[PDB]
């Protein structure tokens, strides 16, 4: 039926170099996700328009001038062609779907004339191809060389030449008119071996600027391609230049792989002491942002300066307003997004306004009405699993790939306790009692344990409940005292926990991912590899049997909401069993789903690195 | 355990292996990506017989592809399931074979054995319990006969205790796709007899009839013939792969089928086999499968069992059935055509069965037979060889690789000694 | 990887060298200017032409051939024709003076000065190949260059390589039609020195192909281009396995082992089918059965030799386009049922067949039609001795008179080479009778 309004989506494609784009003279920000492109309003941080036409993951993004259609590359599997896709604007649908570059797409760009679109093969199959836009067909093709190129750029004028740089090579290619060939001219630099990363061309094709892993910003002339000036004087960028762009005044924004964002005024200057010699590029303004800078786009405010949208590797979006009048550079943090593979969701009991997300680097906290994440409790190396709230409103439990559980609080302060060696390796599921007096931990090496917890003294008891495989999920009746442990063998086991004697329940047809009680009933709903949403009996039975990973229920058993390897979200009238109000466009293997108890909202989260919000209506 | 290492010699052997490794890849429910996507645990319990572990939950086939002129090895690499093979398991030489057994076994064979034998060993210790070898031949061509037997001799001197299977496809009596064919046939026979334990013989001719009449095929391509051989190649190892109320390892098939160290040339056929028409009428019953396999049509070898006498036999079913049915069926037949069997062997059949059926069907079977009618093929070949060796036709090629003529006398004498042995136990 | 070297000597050799090198560049899309569209990795097509070309540092494809001739007029024509941007002028060899239908002039006096140049280009060409399948010679017996230079070359090649295979398509002096008058001599002198140096030898004459274009194509104006147009079709059918796919691929080694029983007996015949115009193809189904019937027909042979007076020692059939091998097995059986077709006893076998999925390509403005099928046959039959014997009769008919011999002994020869080559003619002929 598909009525499900998409209220909010938080996410960002971090390490997609030059992935961030701003609509030229438009009100939209364009940036990629797991496998989609997102066009947000420039102002209203709700109006999103998503484009989903790729199969695996967007890899490169290019946008032609004049707000015209934009091209999107794609990564694919080992021996299957990539898929460049041209997406129209003013209609926001597909136009052409071109296929080459058997491994992945490395770089794309439009010419000043919107008629030519150049592509660059992956690590393997690295060749330079030209495409026509009217006919989605390849005009010209040629392999660059052994040292694989990295970035390519059309000239701002004369849309007939284009410069490309890579590992140990720079070239300028001109498209011949007599044939389907394009002739390269190599770059001549004096005994210099630089791994060029980013390349920009000035407005008038005078000088090409090129970043370097060493940290230099080599500016070269383009009439002849020879080299002119090295880079920033009074030092050197720390992690090498990664995200370079040009401000219309003739200066260059440079962002290294550490967060150093500075402005180099590049006008050929004579060396003061030695007149027949040039200086290096000075630095007008400088700042520090959080994380390696990967993408820079421009927005002409023209009142004082310019506002540049800066996407950093840490999935943060900054608004860097710089005015050269007083050489003042101020940054703002517009939007943040998680990094990758959000592992666990958590809702505080009887609270439908704030929630928490356990990811592969650390725990973040968000709230309902706005993204506006509250805090990020960081643990450097090892990743978190199965975040949990202690019942009735209490600490946050987090079991890590170390095999240790740790407790934090609201402000989360300092670690409440660390149950170390909680399992052999990689504790996987964690639950608490309704009295917050014991904590269940199901590890990845097929074991279940429980720890008794006092007020300030912890109790390490030796339950050692042996299970048949990794424990995907653990649930407990909030009404009484019981336990259910799922498995990567699907044999969901009912433990009594009064005697710890493994009430002999077993369910074996495949291996399961998520099990849920019916609220105040002897029923069960389990989800595993094969499409199975079977309703069980707590009295060793199966009421009914109807790739799925996550399940959730309402206050009462109204709407069982579900998701899995399929990129959809299925809502079910629990008692009736129909798939009403099905939602789409979650580009990746969805991992968890929540119901926001008090209100009617379904939060969905998957491995793509994003979070989605929907409403909730059941017949 | 019971891991099986696989070889694919010559073009045909390289080609039928593309199907056999495509059928089994589906029976166990893995993807051409190498990642398993079946449903049961039974696909994974004995998956080790045909595959190896790989990083990322991937399984790659334990196959070895040898061929001079690597042109065709591009085809299988471009096939839908060419992505699963280990590209270091692609041994080839650029110079052609010439359909000369000598250079395939004296000059060009010798230069690749060191590489191949390095490959075979690289995956012989990877087996916690190596059961045996298995090869895919074609006795007409130069690589298959030449390299395979030369490869076979090397295997025997280092793996004597293990068993060397051979899915050899023999030349045809009436048809000859090449001209020097009988030479490479006999010269290989002088090698198979002494360095092999079991050797099925199959021929394109009956493969054309079985395709033509029973399946009602119009245009039999090569893949279909190999599609058939892929089936009987999978029908053998159901006991090693799947459960069975009466399992049957290969080593117990050999001891149950060869009374003497040199009567080891077999004959095969598949069941059930029906077009899309009669499958809507025919029913799958134990009686159906046993009469079809016992017939003298389904024998893929171009031989007539009626002219001979079954020394031994066997049957490999698969599907949930009453084993008593199969018990009496083989007892009925052993009584009716009592002339086609031997006397000094009281019960000369082995009746195996497996509990797991084929993928889409529910029941199936496979026949094996060590009859003395197979000596008929060796009579034909021994004629053509002695006709041209009577005139030394095409012979300058063979002495052109250091070879001699005594070898042509020896190989023929052994063929005569062999066919004679199948006559002793043939008292009409 | 699988590459051959097509040599074209004499005038006819560089005449068919035009047609074949007109055919090849068309089947592969090779434009006359070396290159073709979608040449680079954008095309995604390799190995399809390496047998006949060498991609430059970028774009252009130079054909791997050699045009050799003493008459400057024809080689200078190709230098002027449309197909000049193809050939590197190191390939196109010429000389100030011709051989003028003398063997010594082609073998003893002039040939010795340019062969070294030829070998130097071959050595420049042999080193470019990774896997060399074999030499491919195009001779025209009956002239001074062909008999003189070709023979001298093959000696130089054998003492160079030996291990390499030699193959040659040579046009023989027809029994009835004869453009020259002294061709018996040089033909005799050619046959010998090629024999102990060539490994295989195909034979065919214009008079036979004169009937082919008459009976089948129904053209009344046959010229040298048409015959050469057919020879293009023949060899394209042979090399197809070297340069394409399809069931039962064949290479020269494979093809040669199962066609030459004895070191001396290697002279073979040829035939092509179907040979039809555009309209007959509309009134025809072209089943594999008829095409393989017209193949073994002694009318459709390309030489005026009757095989029904001898026995096929072996045969080789190269189909093309849409064929499935049951049909070959089907139709080849039908022939082996027939009676007019004989075989010598010691070979119960005799058929090395082959298929190729790539269709036969027609030339624009050409004469043949567009078909999905075709066959070319090559049979080594003992009936070939007859045309070998006619020349045996024309030699002594003149050598008795000692007519025209002063040219030869005057040009650095003697009478010995006549008698010496005379005995090899008889010696060969009896070998064609020993096999009975
Ligand atoms: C709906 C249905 O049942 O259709 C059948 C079917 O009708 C028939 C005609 C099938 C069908 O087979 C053929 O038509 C066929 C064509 C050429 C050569 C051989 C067979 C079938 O293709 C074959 C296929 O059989 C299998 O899949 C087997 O498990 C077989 N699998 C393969 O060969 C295979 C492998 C990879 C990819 C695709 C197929 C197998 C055999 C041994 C060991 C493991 C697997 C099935 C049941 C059917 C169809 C689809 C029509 C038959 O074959 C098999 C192997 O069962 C032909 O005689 C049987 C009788 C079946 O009734
Ligand atoms: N079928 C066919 N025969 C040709 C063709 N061109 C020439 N011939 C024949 O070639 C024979 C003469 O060949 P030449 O090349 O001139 O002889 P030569 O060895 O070069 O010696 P010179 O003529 O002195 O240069 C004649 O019998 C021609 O019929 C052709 O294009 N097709
Ligand atoms: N079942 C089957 N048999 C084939 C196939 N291709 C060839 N054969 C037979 O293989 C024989 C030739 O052996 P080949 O491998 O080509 O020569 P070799 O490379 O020197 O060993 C011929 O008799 C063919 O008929 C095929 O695709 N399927
Ligand atoms: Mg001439």
């Amino acid at each position: 039926a598909e009525p499900l309004v998409l209220n909010s989506v938080i996410g960002f494609g971090g390490a997609i170099e030059n992935g961030l784009i701003a609509h030229p003279d438009g009100r939209t920000i364009i940036y990629p996700l797991g496998s989609t492109i997102v066009l947000r309003d420039r102002a209203d941080p709700r109006s999103q328009e998503f484009l989903q036409g790729h199969s695996d993951k967007v890899s490169c993004l290019a946008l032609s001038r004049s707000g015209r259609y934009l091209a999107s590359g794609q990564i694919t599997y080992m021996g299957f062609t990539a898929d460049i896709i041209i997406w129209d604007l003013e209609s926001k649908q597909l136009i052409h779907r071109m296929a080459l570059h058997k491994v992945k797409v490395q770089a794309l760009d439009f010419s000043c004339d919107e008629r030519f679109l150049a592509s660059l093969g992956g690590q393997d199959d690295n060749a330079l191809v030209l495409w026509d836009v009217a006919s989605g067909n390849a005009i010209c093709g040629s392999p660059c060389n052994t040292n694989f190129t990295n970035c390519v750029k059309f000239f701002n004028n004369s849309p007939d030449k284009l410069i490309t740089a890579g590992n140990f090579n720079m070239n300028v290619w001109t498209y011949d008119a007599g044939n389907n060939k394009l002739r390269p001219t190599d770059a001549t630099l004096g005994t210099l071996k630089r791994v060029f990363k980013s390349v920009v061309v000035d407005a008038n094709d005078e000088y090409a600027y090129c970043g370097t892993t060493t940290g230099d910003v080599l500016q070269i002339a383009l009439e002849r391609v020879l080299f002119k000036n090295t880079g920033p004087a009074k030092g050197n960028v720390q992690m090498g230049v990664t995200a370079t762009c040009e401000v219309p005044t003739g200066d260059i924004l440079v962002g290294g792989g550490d967060g150093s964002l500075q402005v180099l005024r590049t006008v050929p200057e004579p060396s003061s002491t030695n007149p027949k010699l040039l200086r290096k590029m000075p630095a007008l303004a400088g700042t520090k942002v959080e994380g390696a800078i990967t993408s820079i786009a421009l927005a002409d405010m023209n009142a004082r300066g310019f506002t540049f949208f800066v996407g950093t590797a840490m999935c943060n979006i900054y608004k860097v307003t710089y005015e050269p009048a007083t050489s003042r550079l101020k940054e703002e943090l517009v939007q943040t997004a998680h990094n990758d593979k959000i592992n666990g969701m958590a809702f505080p009991n009887e609270y439908s306004e704030v929630f928490a997300t356990c990811g592969t680097g650390f725990i973040r906290l968000w709230h309902l009405t706005t993204c506006r994440e509250l805090l990020r409790i960081a643990v450097p190396n090892l990743e978190c699993f199965c975040i949990a709230f202690t019942t009735d409103g209490s600490a946050i439990l987090s079991g890590w790939s170390d095999g240790k559980i740790r407790a934090f609080g609201p402000q989360s302060g300092k670690i409440i306790f660390t149950i170390n060696d909680a399992h052999q390796k990689a504790v996987t599921a964690i639950a608490s009692t309704a009295d917050s007096s014991r904590i269940l931990s199901g590890g990845e090496e097929g074991m279940v344990r429980v720890w008794r917890i006092g007020r300030t003294s912890q109790t390490l008891e030796a339950s050692m409940k042996d299970h048949k495989g990794p424990v995907n999920c653990i649930r407990i009746k909030g009404s009484g005292d019981e336990c259910v442990s799922a498995s990567s063998d699907g044999s969901c086991i009912l433990w009594d926990l009064h005697t710890f004697k493994r009430r002999t329940s077993l369910f074996a047809n495949t291996f399961f991912k998520s099990v849920v009680y019916h609220p105040d009933e002897s029923q069960l709903v389990t989800a595993g590899t094969d499409r199975k949403v079977t309703y069980w009996d707590a009295y060793d039975g199966n009421a009914i049997r109807i790739e799925v990973n996550a399940l959730a229920v309402d206050r009462d058993g109204e709407a069982l909401v579900s998701g899995g390897g399929d990129k959809l979200v299925k809502l079910w009238g629990y008692d009736e069993g129909h798939c009403y109000f099905v939602g789409v466009a979650h580009s990746g293997a969805i991992t968890a789903v929540g119901v926001t108890p008090d209100k009617q909202r379904i939060v969905s989260v998957g491995t793509e690195g994003g979070i989605f919000i929907w409403d909730y209506q059941r017949p | 355990m019971r891991e099986i290492v696989h070889i694919q010699g010559g073009q045909c052997g390289n080609q039928i292996g593309a199907k056999f490794w495509e059928v089994v890849s589906d029976e166990h429910g893995i993807d051409p990506t190498g990642t398993y996507h079946g449903d049961s645990d039974l696909q994974l319990e004995r998956i080790n017989v045909y595959f190896n572990e790989a990083t990322g939950g991937r399984y790659v086939p334990r196959a070895i592809l040898m061929d001079l002129e690597p042109g065709t090895m591009d085809s299988v690499r471009s096939g839908p399931y060419g992505q699963i093979f280990r590209p270091d398991n692609f041994v080839f030489g650029q110079t052609g074979a010439g359909n000369n057994w000598a250079k395939g076994h004296y000059t060009e064979g010798a230069e690749l054995i060191d590489s191949v034998l390095d490959v075979v060993r690289k995956e012989a210790e990877s087996c916690d319990c190596l059961q045996g070898f298995q090869v895919c031949h074609s006795l007409g061509g130069g690589t298959g006969s030449g390299m395979g037997t030369l490869l076979i001799s090397k295997i025997r001197e280092e793996y004597p205790d293990r068993m060397m299977l051979t899915f050899s496809v023999v030349p045809s009596p009436k048809v000859s796709d090449t001209v020097v064919e009988p030479y490479n046939a006999t010269l290989s026979v002088h090698q198979l007899v002494e360095n092999a334990d079991e050797c099925m013989v199959l021929d394109n001719e009956a493969l054309y009839d079985i395709c033509f009449r029973t399946l009602k095929l119009t245009t039999p391509t090569f893949g279909d013939l190999n599609h058939l051989i892929s089936a009987v190649m999978s029908g053998i190892t159901c006991c090693l792969r799947f459960p069975g109320q009466l399992n049957a390892d290969l080593r117990k098939l050999a001891v149950n089928l060869i009374p003497f160290p040199r009567l080891h040339f077999f004959m095969v056929g598949f069941t059930p086999l029906t077009s899309r028409g009669s499958q809507q009428y025919r029913a799958l019953t134990v009686p159906e499968l046993t009469q079809q396999m016992w017939d003298a049509k389904n024998m893929m070898c171009a031989a007539d069992p009626r002219h001979g006498r079954y020394l031994t036999a066997s049957a490999l079913f698969r599907g949930r059935m009453s084993t008593k049915e199969v018990d009496e069926q083989m007892l009925n037949v052993q009584n009716k055509n009592s002339s086609y069997f031997v006397e000094w062997i009281p019960n000369n059949v082995k009746s195996s069965v497996c509990d797991i059926p084929p993928k889409g069907l529910k029941m199936s079977a496979t026949f094996i037979g060590n009859s003395t009618a197979i000596q008929e093929m060796f009579k034909r070949v021994s004629e053509q060889f002695t006709a041209m060796f009577r005139r030394k036709a095409f012979l300058h090629w063979y002495t052109g690789e250091g070879m001699d003529e005594m070898e042509f006398t020896e190989a023929e004498s052994n063929m005569n000694d062999l066919v004679s042995e199948y006559q002793q136990y043939q008292d009409a | 990887m699988r590459e051959v070297i097509s040599i074209h000597i004499g005038q006819a050799g560089i005449q068919v060298g035009n047609a074949c090198w007109e055919l090849y560049c068309l089947e592969h899309g090779i434009q006359p200017d070396g290159q073709m569209p979608s040449d680079k990795t954008i095309g995604g097509g390799d190995d399809a032409f390496n047998t006949f070309f060498s991609e430059t540092g970028a774009g252009k494809h130079v054909p791997r051939c050699i045009f050799l001739d003493l008459e400057p007029t024809v080689v200078d024509e190709v230098r002027t024709g449309t197909y000049r941007q193809l050939f590197h002028p190191e390939q196109l060899i010429s000389g100030k003076e011709d051989a003028a239908n003398n063997f010594a002039r082609g073998h003893y006096t002039i040939g010795k000065e340019i062969v070294d140049l030829a070998l130097d280009r071959i050595r420049k060409l042999a080193d470019n190949c990774t896997g060399l399948q074999g030499f491919l010679v195009f001779n025209a017996v009956g002239g001074g260059t062909g008999s003189g230079l070709g023979s001298l070359l093959l000696e130089r090649l054998s003492v160079d390589y030996g291990k390499k295979s030699k193959l040659g398509f040579t046009v023989y002096p027809s029994p009835q039609v004869s453009t020259a008058v002294v061709e018996p001599y040089n033909s005799v002198l050619s046959t010998h020195s090629l024999l102990e140096h060539t490994d295989v030898a195909v034979m065919l004459d214009n008079e036979a192909i004169y009937d082919i274009c008459r009976r089948s194509l129904d053209i009344e104006r046959p010229t040298y281009t048409n015959l050469n147009r057919l020879i293009a079709q023949v060899i394209s059918s042979l090399t197809a396995s070297l340069r394409f796919d399809g069931a039962l691929n064949v290479d020269i080694t494979e093809f040669q082992t199962n066609l030459v029983p004895y070191p001396r007996i290697h002279f073979m015949l040829s035939s092509y089918a179907p040979i039809i115009s555009a309209e007959k193809a509309y009134h025809e189904q072209l089943s594999v059965a008829e095409i393989t019937n017209a193949a073994f027909e002694p009318a459709s042979m390309m030489v005026k030799c009757d095989p029904r007076h001898g026995k096929y020692m072996a045969c080789c059939l190269m189909y093309r386009g849409d064929v499935v091998p049951k049909d070959v097995n089907a139709s080849v059986a039908t022939i082996k049922t027939k009676r007019t077709i004989q075989f010598v006893d010691w070979c119960p076998t005799g058929f090395k067949c082959g298929i190729n999925y790539q269709p036969p390509t027609v030339v624009p403005g050409g004469d043949l039609a567009k078909v999905q099928r075709a066959v070319c046959m090559i049979s080594n039959s003992t009936a070939i001795g007859e045309i070998f014997s006619r020349l045996d009769h024309k030699f002594d008919l003149m050598y008795a008179k000692r007519a025209f011999v002063h040219w030869y002994v005057g040009e650095g020869m003697e009478e010995g080479e006549f008698s010496e080559a005379r005995e090899d003619l008889a010696a060969l002929e009896k070998d064609f009778e020993e096999v009975g």
